[PDB]
Protein backbone atom coordinates (compact mmCIF):
# COMPACT_ATOMS: atom_id res chain seq x y z
CA UNK A 1 0.00 0.00 0.00
CA UNK A 2 1.55 3.08 -0.88
CA UNK A 3 0.63 6.61 -1.72
CA UNK A 4 3.77 8.45 -3.07
CA UNK A 5 3.75 12.56 -2.81
CA UNK A 6 6.53 14.60 -3.61
CA UNK A 7 8.67 16.04 -1.03
CA UNK A 8 7.57 19.96 -1.15
CA UNK A 9 6.53 22.57 -3.43
CA UNK A 10 7.25 26.30 -3.71
CA UNK A 11 4.26 28.45 -4.70
CA UNK A 12 4.43 32.30 -5.68
CA UNK A 13 1.78 33.80 -4.07
CA UNK A 14 -1.45 34.39 -6.43
CA UNK A 15 0.04 31.33 -8.72
CA UNK A 16 -2.14 27.63 -8.20
CA UNK A 17 -0.32 24.15 -7.84
CA UNK A 18 -1.71 20.90 -8.64
CA UNK A 19 -0.58 18.01 -5.95
CA UNK A 20 0.08 14.16 -6.87
CA UNK A 21 -0.88 11.11 -5.11
CA UNK A 22 0.32 8.07 -6.75
CA UNK A 23 -1.21 4.80 -5.41
CA UNK A 24 -0.23 1.51 -5.84
CA UNK A 25 -0.29 -1.73 -3.69
CA UNK A 26 -3.67 -2.40 -3.51
CA UNK A 27 -6.91 -1.73 -5.91
CA UNK A 28 -6.87 2.01 -6.40
CA UNK A 29 -10.65 1.85 -7.69
CA UNK A 30 -12.06 0.33 -4.71
CA UNK A 31 -10.78 3.68 -1.83
CA UNK A 32 -11.72 6.75 -1.43
CA UNK A 33 -8.99 9.66 -1.76
CA UNK A 34 -9.73 11.90 0.79
CA UNK A 35 -6.89 15.21 1.13
CA UNK A 36 -6.41 16.61 4.52
CA UNK A 37 -4.10 19.76 5.42
CA UNK A 38 -1.96 20.86 8.51
CA UNK A 39 -0.32 23.81 8.82
CA UNK A 40 3.36 23.80 10.80
CA UNK A 41 2.53 22.79 14.27
CA UNK A 42 -1.12 22.53 14.22
CA UNK A 43 -4.15 20.53 14.15
CA UNK A 44 -5.53 18.77 11.20
CA UNK A 45 -8.47 19.60 8.70
CA UNK A 46 -10.11 17.75 5.79
CA UNK A 47 -10.55 19.32 2.91
CA UNK A 48 -12.50 17.00 0.33
CA UNK A 49 -12.32 13.55 -0.91
CA UNK A 50 -12.79 11.54 -4.29
CA UNK A 51 -14.42 8.12 -4.97
CA UNK A 52 -12.27 7.07 -7.93
CA UNK A 53 -14.70 4.37 -8.92
CA UNK A 54 -17.68 6.53 -9.63
CA UNK A 55 -15.99 9.89 -9.66
CA UNK A 56 -18.00 11.22 -6.75
CA UNK A 57 -16.60 13.90 -4.87
CA UNK A 58 -17.68 15.73 -1.58
CA UNK A 59 -16.24 19.49 -0.22
CA UNK A 60 -15.73 21.09 2.85
CA UNK A 61 -17.56 24.41 2.31
CA UNK A 62 -14.18 25.82 3.29
CA UNK A 63 -12.18 24.82 0.54
CA UNK A 64 -15.05 25.11 -2.23
CA UNK A 65 -13.54 27.70 -4.07
CA UNK A 66 -9.78 26.78 -3.20
CA UNK A 67 -9.52 23.28 -4.76
CA UNK A 68 -10.69 20.37 -7.14
CA UNK A 69 -9.95 16.73 -6.67
CA UNK A 70 -9.38 14.11 -9.89
CA UNK A 71 -8.02 11.39 -10.45
CA UNK A 72 -6.74 9.42 -13.48
CA UNK A 73 -7.90 5.57 -12.98
CA UNK A 74 -5.11 4.85 -15.88
CA UNK A 75 -2.27 6.14 -13.87
CA UNK A 76 -4.18 5.16 -10.09
CA UNK A 77 -2.79 8.56 -9.66
CA UNK A 78 -5.19 11.00 -7.66
CA UNK A 79 -4.97 15.25 -7.99
CA UNK A 80 -5.77 18.03 -5.74
CA UNK A 81 -5.51 21.58 -7.48
CA UNK A 82 -5.30 24.81 -5.03
CA UNK A 83 -6.26 27.83 -6.63
CA UNK A 84 -4.39 31.36 -6.12
CA UNK A 85 -2.26 30.76 -3.25
CA UNK A 86 -2.13 33.13 -0.15
CA UNK A 87 0.42 32.37 2.84
CA UNK A 88 -2.32 30.87 5.01
CA UNK A 89 -2.14 28.15 2.13
CA UNK A 90 0.84 27.12 3.67
CA UNK A 91 1.05 23.23 4.99
CA UNK A 92 1.67 20.14 4.54
CA UNK A 93 -1.20 18.46 2.07
CA UNK A 94 -1.56 14.44 2.98
CA UNK A 95 -3.74 11.87 0.41
CA UNK A 96 -5.42 9.24 2.84
CA UNK A 97 -7.16 6.38 1.44
CA UNK A 98 -9.69 4.30 3.19
CA UNK A 99 -11.89 1.51 1.52
CA UNK A 100 -15.27 1.53 0.42
CA UNK A 101 -16.63 -0.80 2.56
CA UNK A 102 -14.01 -2.45 4.92
CA UNK A 103 -14.00 0.61 7.84
CA UNK A 104 -10.54 -0.47 9.69
CA UNK A 105 -8.41 0.47 6.46
CA UNK A 106 -7.33 3.77 6.37
CA UNK A 107 -3.54 4.77 5.24
CA UNK A 108 -1.92 7.85 5.11
CA UNK A 109 0.78 9.43 2.44
CA UNK A 110 3.81 11.19 3.46
CA UNK A 111 2.22 14.55 2.53
CA UNK A 112 3.57 16.97 0.61
CA UNK A 113 5.12 20.81 2.12
CA UNK A 114 4.08 23.41 0.40
CA UNK A 115 5.40 26.70 0.78
CA UNK A 116 3.33 29.93 -0.72
CA UNK A 117 6.05 32.65 -1.37
CA UNK A 118 7.88 35.30 -3.32
CA UNK A 119 11.47 34.40 -2.38
CA UNK A 120 13.92 31.85 -4.50
CA UNK A 121 15.12 28.55 -3.97
CA UNK A 122 18.71 28.24 -1.95
CA UNK A 123 19.96 24.48 -1.77
CA UNK A 124 21.49 24.09 1.93
CA UNK A 125 25.04 24.51 2.54
CA UNK A 126 25.84 21.31 4.85
CA UNK A 127 28.66 21.09 7.44
CA UNK A 128 31.80 19.64 9.28
CA UNK A 129 31.31 19.51 13.30
CA UNK A 130 34.10 16.90 14.61
CA UNK A 131 34.88 16.74 18.29
CA UNK A 132 36.99 19.46 18.87
CA UNK A 133 31.58 10.29 21.24
CA UNK A 134 29.27 12.95 18.83
CA UNK A 135 29.78 13.98 15.61
CA UNK A 136 27.62 16.35 13.90
CA UNK A 137 26.06 18.02 11.01
CA UNK A 138 25.10 21.60 10.19
CA UNK A 139 22.94 21.87 6.98
CA UNK A 140 22.81 25.98 6.72
CA UNK A 141 21.38 28.59 4.47
CA UNK A 142 18.10 26.13 2.29
CA UNK A 143 14.76 27.27 1.04
CA UNK A 144 12.88 26.29 1.40
CA UNK A 145 11.82 23.27 3.80
CA UNK A 146 12.12 21.05 4.05
CA UNK A 147 15.74 19.06 3.57
CA UNK A 148 16.50 15.59 4.71
CA UNK A 149 19.15 13.76 6.81
CA UNK A 150 20.11 10.37 7.81
CA UNK A 151 22.92 8.54 8.89
CA UNK A 152 20.61 10.64 16.75
CA UNK A 153 18.68 14.29 16.94
CA UNK A 154 17.74 16.09 14.02
CA UNK A 155 16.69 19.15 15.25
CA UNK A 156 13.70 21.85 13.68
CA UNK A 157 14.60 23.94 11.15
CA UNK A 158 15.37 27.44 12.39
CA UNK A 159 14.10 30.41 10.50
CA UNK A 160 17.07 32.91 9.63
CA UNK A 161 15.94 35.57 7.91
CA UNK A 162 14.41 34.24 4.57
CA UNK A 163 17.01 31.35 5.31
CA UNK A 164 16.75 27.90 7.38
CA UNK A 165 19.34 26.25 9.52
CA UNK A 166 19.40 22.99 10.70
CA UNK A 167 21.53 20.84 12.36
CA UNK A 168 21.79 17.00 13.57
CA UNK A 169 23.89 14.89 16.16
CA UNK A 170 25.13 11.50 16.16
CA UNK A 171 26.52 9.41 19.25
CA UNK A 172 28.56 6.50 18.82
CA UNK B 1 -21.18 21.46 11.15
CA UNK B 2 -20.39 18.20 13.96
CA UNK B 3 -17.98 19.69 16.16
CA UNK B 4 -15.14 17.52 18.13
CA UNK B 5 -14.04 18.46 21.65
CA UNK B 6 -10.74 17.49 22.47
CA UNK B 7 -10.40 19.56 26.05
CA UNK B 8 -7.16 18.81 26.90
CA UNK B 9 -4.19 20.09 24.30
CA UNK B 10 -2.00 17.60 26.46
CA UNK B 11 -1.72 15.27 29.50
CA UNK B 12 1.39 13.75 31.26
CA UNK B 13 2.03 10.85 32.67
CA UNK B 14 4.04 8.37 34.00
CA UNK B 15 5.61 5.15 32.09
CA UNK B 16 3.74 2.07 32.88
CA UNK B 17 0.82 3.43 34.46
CA UNK B 18 -2.38 4.36 32.54
CA UNK B 19 -4.45 7.59 31.02
CA UNK B 20 -7.07 8.34 29.05
CA UNK B 21 -8.00 10.83 26.32
CA UNK B 22 -11.37 12.37 25.99
CA UNK B 23 -13.30 13.39 22.54
CA UNK B 24 -16.95 14.89 22.59
CA UNK B 25 -18.80 15.63 19.33
CA UNK B 26 -21.70 17.71 19.04
CA UNK B 27 -23.97 15.45 17.53
CA UNK B 28 -23.90 11.43 18.59
CA UNK B 29 -22.04 9.23 15.97
CA UNK B 30 -24.02 6.11 16.41
CA UNK B 31 -25.98 5.56 13.42
CA UNK B 32 -28.97 3.26 12.10
CA UNK B 33 -26.87 0.15 11.19
CA UNK B 34 -26.01 -0.06 14.68
CA UNK B 35 -21.96 1.22 14.39
CA UNK B 36 -20.67 4.03 15.87
CA UNK B 37 -18.10 6.38 13.15
CA UNK B 38 -15.56 7.49 15.12
CA UNK B 39 -12.09 7.12 14.05
CA UNK B 40 -8.46 7.86 16.63
CA UNK B 41 -5.54 8.58 15.20
CA UNK B 42 -1.72 9.35 16.18
CA UNK B 43 0.65 11.08 15.04
CA UNK B 44 4.28 9.63 15.88
CA UNK B 45 6.69 12.93 15.95
CA UNK B 46 7.71 13.86 12.34
CA UNK B 47 5.10 11.18 10.92
CA UNK B 48 1.83 11.33 9.06
CA UNK B 49 -1.28 10.18 11.05
CA UNK B 50 -1.45 6.50 11.42
CA UNK B 51 -5.01 4.68 12.64
CA UNK B 52 -5.63 3.06 16.20
CA UNK B 53 -8.78 2.86 16.98
CA UNK B 54 -11.91 2.29 14.50
CA UNK B 55 -15.63 2.08 15.00
CA UNK B 56 -16.29 1.19 18.92
CA UNK B 57 -13.41 0.27 20.11
CA UNK B 58 -11.58 -1.98 17.12
CA UNK B 59 -8.19 -2.17 16.85
CA UNK B 60 -5.95 -1.49 13.67
CA UNK B 61 -3.90 -4.28 12.78
CA UNK B 62 -0.57 -3.70 14.78
CA UNK B 63 -1.69 -2.09 17.39
CA UNK B 64 -0.98 -3.07 21.15
CA UNK B 65 -4.02 -4.41 23.03
CA UNK B 66 -2.72 -1.67 25.78
CA UNK B 67 -4.89 0.82 23.61
CA UNK B 68 -8.61 0.80 24.01
CA UNK B 69 -11.76 2.97 23.27
CA UNK B 70 -15.24 3.77 24.53
CA UNK B 71 -17.51 5.90 25.30
CA UNK B 72 -21.57 7.05 25.07
CA UNK B 73 -22.40 8.36 22.03
CA UNK B 74 -21.40 11.74 22.07
CA UNK B 75 -18.89 11.40 24.56
CA UNK B 76 -15.89 8.70 23.60
CA UNK B 77 -12.50 8.25 25.56
CA UNK B 78 -9.34 6.89 24.35
CA UNK B 79 -7.86 4.62 26.97
CA UNK B 80 -3.67 3.34 27.00
CA UNK B 81 -3.19 0.64 29.45
CA UNK B 82 0.76 0.54 30.65
CA UNK B 83 2.15 3.62 28.82
CA UNK B 84 5.24 2.72 26.98
CA UNK B 85 8.44 5.78 26.19
CA UNK B 86 7.30 4.74 22.57
CA UNK B 87 3.56 6.02 22.73
CA UNK B 88 4.42 9.75 22.78
CA UNK B 89 2.86 11.50 20.53
CA UNK B 90 -0.70 13.50 19.36
CA UNK B 91 -3.97 12.10 19.74
CA UNK B 92 -6.82 12.84 17.07
CA UNK B 93 -10.38 12.46 17.14
CA UNK B 94 -12.35 12.03 14.16
CA UNK B 95 -15.95 11.54 13.10
CA UNK B 96 -17.11 10.40 9.61
CA UNK B 97 -20.84 10.18 9.97
CA UNK B 98 -21.59 13.13 7.96
CA UNK B 99 -19.89 15.56 5.43
CA UNK B 100 -17.77 17.87 6.24
CA UNK B 101 -15.81 14.68 8.33
CA UNK B 102 -13.76 17.05 11.24
CA UNK B 103 -11.38 16.42 13.47
CA UNK B 104 -10.62 16.95 16.99
CA UNK B 105 -7.87 19.76 17.69
CA UNK B 106 -5.38 16.87 19.26
CA UNK B 107 -3.90 15.74 22.56
CA UNK B 108 -0.26 15.42 23.09
CA UNK B 109 0.66 13.07 25.58
CA UNK B 110 3.42 13.56 27.46
CA UNK B 111 5.84 11.51 29.62
CA UNK B 112 6.68 11.94 33.14
CA UNK B 113 10.12 10.42 34.14
CA UNK B 114 14.08 10.56 35.92
CA UNK B 115 15.28 13.65 35.96
CA UNK B 116 18.55 13.40 33.89
CA UNK B 117 21.69 15.66 33.17
CA UNK B 118 22.31 17.00 29.66
CA UNK B 119 25.37 15.71 27.46
CA UNK B 120 26.98 18.53 25.89
CA UNK B 121 29.24 18.52 22.97
CA UNK B 122 30.61 21.84 21.26
CA UNK B 123 31.85 22.29 18.05
CA UNK B 124 34.14 25.38 16.15
CA UNK B 125 33.77 26.96 13.61
CA UNK B 126 31.32 29.99 10.48
CA UNK B 127 29.23 29.36 13.33
CA UNK B 128 29.96 27.72 17.20
CA UNK B 129 27.19 25.07 17.65
CA UNK B 130 26.22 23.24 21.10
CA UNK B 131 24.32 20.36 21.64
CA UNK B 132 22.00 19.56 25.36
CA UNK B 133 21.27 16.00 24.54
CA UNK B 134 18.97 13.57 26.45
CA UNK B 135 17.82 16.02 29.25
CA UNK B 136 14.98 16.03 31.45
CA UNK B 137 12.60 17.76 32.12
CA UNK B 138 11.94 19.76 29.06
CA UNK B 139 13.04 22.85 30.92
CA UNK B 140 16.30 23.99 30.54
CA UNK B 141 18.64 26.99 29.59
CA UNK B 142 22.05 27.26 27.17
CA UNK B 143 24.49 29.80 28.52
CA UNK B 144 27.31 31.50 25.72
CA UNK B 145 30.21 32.84 26.17
CA UNK B 146 33.09 34.54 24.67
CA UNK B 147 36.74 34.86 26.29
CA UNK B 148 34.95 34.61 29.62
CA UNK B 149 32.58 37.34 28.43
CA UNK B 150 28.84 35.87 28.18
CA UNK B 151 27.57 36.49 25.00
CA UNK B 152 23.61 36.57 24.65
CA UNK B 153 23.35 38.31 20.62
CA UNK B 154 23.14 35.71 17.58
CA UNK B 155 21.90 32.55 19.45
CA UNK B 156 19.03 30.62 18.04
CA UNK B 157 17.55 27.57 19.57
CA UNK B 158 15.98 24.45 19.34
CA UNK B 159 14.62 21.62 21.06
CA UNK B 160 13.13 18.31 19.59
CA UNK B 161 10.36 16.54 21.05
CA UNK B 162 10.27 14.28 23.70
CA UNK B 163 12.37 10.61 22.93
CA UNK B 164 10.41 8.34 21.91
CA UNK B 165 12.99 5.40 23.45
CA UNK B 166 13.82 6.85 26.79
CA UNK B 167 11.64 10.17 27.24
CA UNK B 168 14.12 12.57 27.70
CA UNK B 169 14.33 16.11 25.47
CA UNK B 170 17.31 17.29 23.13
CA UNK B 171 18.63 20.98 22.29
CA UNK B 172 20.48 22.44 19.66
CA UNK B 173 21.96 26.13 20.38
CA UNK B 174 24.27 28.30 17.49
CA UNK B 175 26.34 31.07 17.97
CA UNK B 176 26.86 32.92 14.98
CA UNK B 177 29.70 35.10 14.47
CA UNK B 178 31.72 37.21 11.42
CA UNK B 179 33.77 34.81 9.89
CA UNK B 180 39.68 38.19 17.33
CA UNK B 181 38.91 36.07 21.07
CA UNK B 182 39.95 32.77 22.10
CA UNK B 183 37.39 30.78 24.81
CA UNK B 184 34.45 29.92 23.54
CA UNK B 185 31.93 28.17 26.30
CA UNK B 186 28.34 26.42 26.07
CA UNK B 187 27.00 25.38 29.67
CA UNK B 188 23.41 24.20 30.55
CA UNK B 189 21.43 24.85 33.93
CA UNK B 190 28.25 21.68 39.42
CA UNK B 191 27.01 22.88 36.14
CA UNK B 192 27.40 21.17 32.66
CA UNK B 193 30.14 23.00 30.21
CA UNK B 194 31.80 22.83 27.70
CA UNK B 195 34.17 24.92 25.75
CA UNK B 196 37.69 25.01 23.60
CA UNK B 197 40.49 27.31 22.25
O1 LIG C 1 -24.46 8.58 5.65
C1 LIG C 1 -24.23 9.54 4.89
O2 LIG C 1 -25.11 10.31 4.45
C2 LIG C 1 -22.79 9.78 4.46
C3 LIG C 1 -21.88 10.07 5.63
C4 LIG C 1 -20.44 10.02 5.20
C5 LIG C 1 -20.02 8.65 4.73
O3 LIG C 1 -20.55 8.14 3.75
N1 LIG C 1 -19.06 8.05 5.43
C6 LIG C 1 -18.57 6.72 5.08
C7 LIG C 1 -19.04 5.76 6.17
C8 LIG C 1 -20.53 5.76 6.38
C9 LIG C 1 -21.36 4.97 5.59
C10 LIG C 1 -22.74 4.98 5.79
C11 LIG C 1 -23.30 5.79 6.78
C12 LIG C 1 -22.47 6.58 7.57
C13 LIG C 1 -21.10 6.57 7.36
P1 LIG C 1 -17.14 6.69 4.91
O4 LIG C 1 -16.54 6.93 6.25
O5 LIG C 1 -16.84 5.42 4.19
O6 LIG C 1 -16.79 7.89 3.93
C14 LIG C 1 -15.84 7.71 2.89
C15 LIG C 1 -14.51 8.38 3.24
O7 LIG C 1 -13.81 8.85 2.34
N2 LIG C 1 -14.12 8.41 4.51
C16 LIG C 1 -12.85 9.01 4.93
C17 LIG C 1 -12.74 9.34 6.39
C18 LIG C 1 -11.38 9.87 6.77
C19 LIG C 1 -11.09 11.23 6.67
C20 LIG C 1 -9.80 11.71 6.93
C21 LIG C 1 -8.79 10.83 7.30
C22 LIG C 1 -9.07 9.47 7.41
C23 LIG C 1 -10.35 9.00 7.15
Amino acid sequence: VQLQQPGAELVKPGASVKLSCKASGYTFTSNWINWVKQRPGQGLEWIGNIYPDSYRTNYNEKFKRKATLTVDTSSSTAYMQLSSLTSDDSAVYYCVRKHYSYDGVVYWGQGTLVTVSAAKTTAPSVYPLAPVVTLGCLVKGYFPEPVTLTWVHTFPAVLQSDLYTLSSSVTV
Amino acid sequence: DIVMTQAAPSVSVTPGESVSISCRSSKSLLHSNGNTYLYWFLQRPGQSPQLLIYRMSNLASGVPDRFSGSGSGTAFTLRISRVEAEDVGVYYCLQHLEYPFTFGAGTKLELKRADAAPTVSIFPPASVVCFLNNFYPKDINVKWKIDGSERQNGVLNSWTDQDSKDSTYSMSSTLTLTKRHNSYTCEATSPIVKSFN
